[PDB]
């Protein structure tokens, strides 16, 4: 069968408030085969973030959660970068407070 | 509520360049992961992933470790066998996935059991609802089906799913009662966002809820708006709760003609909300 | 509780 591309969402655990500690999540789902690179970035540089144990949904597609602590402010930008056989260049999704 | 369940999800990947494979297994009660195993880990063991399973003693951890180690070995052989059935090259990596488990009925008996396989993402072989026969997807899977018929594999599965699986599930529900048997309702609100047209985006949020099952819909004058709505996949917060949202574009000035509707087992009845600045 | 007899395909 044909490979299945990843869906990507980037979002905070709690509503963001500048100066308050929080957690930053990149949830990646719907993909096959399971080889994948998922990086959370701060101003375009890789963060050292924890990755969940590989699992899958009832349609056999894989999902992973990458997460770390952060303190949002008025300056720093965050994003998630994903590499997979279905993607001809890296998929980059920007974090904003409204999604 | 809905029925509780115990499930295990395992992934085996061949690695021809290394002469080996990697096996990863995870166990869940409902939406809550509670164990893992990874054959690449040094000194590999079945390991706790929820606080309430750490009360099990050494015999439990040794027994579960021995049994999942044995499955990792058998699934390494199965990768080689399936490459042969499909006459595939020895140089490529392939994936064999396995899911099995039990749902609990309101009387304490098995509601539904399952045991199924996929190769490279496609259904391969599955135990039928009767727990007494198998369904194969192609001519390769028929070979495996005949071996399992000859070995009476279904009798073994029937015994495990009606007995050990249900019994274990009931013990775990008691050990984790304060978290597993408690529902938390969603916190809800509607936001408004300027949008690229002269249309405005409304976004209905549900936050902090458990279990993961939820409905979010939009109406205008009793009329469902699903055909023009963006609904994101339900996503983990990271602390055992979930999030979801539903958004649509509406004409400017007309925002309060639209209502968001939320249903969740934590709610005493369904919620209606609107843009409420 | 993990199953205890994984079958050869």
């Amino acid at each position: 069968m044909v490979a299945r591309p990843p869906k990507v969402q980037v979002y905070s655990r709690h509503p963001a408030e500048n100066g308050k500690p929080n957690y930053l999540n990149c949830y990646v789902s719907g993909f096959h085969p399971p080889q994948i690179e998922i990086d959370l970035l701060k101003n375009g540089e890789k963060m050292n973030a924890e990755q969940s144990d590989l699992s899958f949904s009832k349609d056999w597609s894989f999902y992973l959660l990458v997460h770390t602590e952060f303190t949002p402010n008025a300056v720093d930008q965050y994003s998630c970068r994903v590499k997979h056989v279905t993607l001809d260049k890296p998929k980059i999704v920007k974090w904003d407070r409204d999604h | 509520m809905g029925p509780h369940s115990l499930s295990y999800f395992s992934t085996a990947v061949s690695r021809p360049d290394r002469g080996d494979s990697r096996f990863i297994a995870v166990g869940y009660v409902d939406d809550t992961q509670f164990v893992r195993f990874d054959s690449d880990a040094p000194n590999p063991r079945m390991e706790p992933r929820a606080p309430w399973i750490q009360q099990e003693g050494q015999e439990y951890w040794d027994r579960n470790t021995r049994n999942v180690m044995g499955s990792a070995q058998i699934n390494r052989v199965n990768l080689k066998t399936l490459r042969g059935y499909y006459n595939q090259s020895e140089a490529g990596s392939h994936t064999l996935q396995w899911m099995y488990g039990c749902y609990l009925g309101p009387d304490g008996l098995l509601l539904r059991g399952y045991d199924q396989f996929a190769y490279d993402g496609a259904d391969y072989l599955a135990l039928n609802e009767d727990l007494r026969s198998w369904t194969a997807a192609d001519m390769a899977a028929q070979i495996s089906k005949r071996k399992w018929e000859a070995a009476d594999a279904a009798e073994h599965w029937r015994s495990y799913l009606q007995g050990t699986c249900v019994e274990s599930l009931r013990r775990y529900l008691q050990m984790g009662k304060d978290t597993l048997q408690r529902a938390e309702p969603p916190k809800t609100h509607v936001t408004r966002h300027p949008s690229s047209d002269l249309g405005v985006t409304l976004r209905c949020w549900a936050l902090g809820f458990h279990p993961k099952e939820i409905s979010l819909t939009w109406q205008r004058e009793g009329q469902d708006q699903s055909q023009d709505m963006e609904l994101v996949e339900t996503r983990p917060s990271g602390d055992g709760t979930f999030q979801k949202w539903a958004a649509l574009v509406v004409p400017p000035g007309e925002e309060q003609s639209y209502t968001c509707h939320v249903q969740h087992e934590g709610l005493q009845e369904p919620l209606t909300l609107r843009w409420d600045p | 509780e993990f199953e205890d007899l994984t079958f050869l395909a």
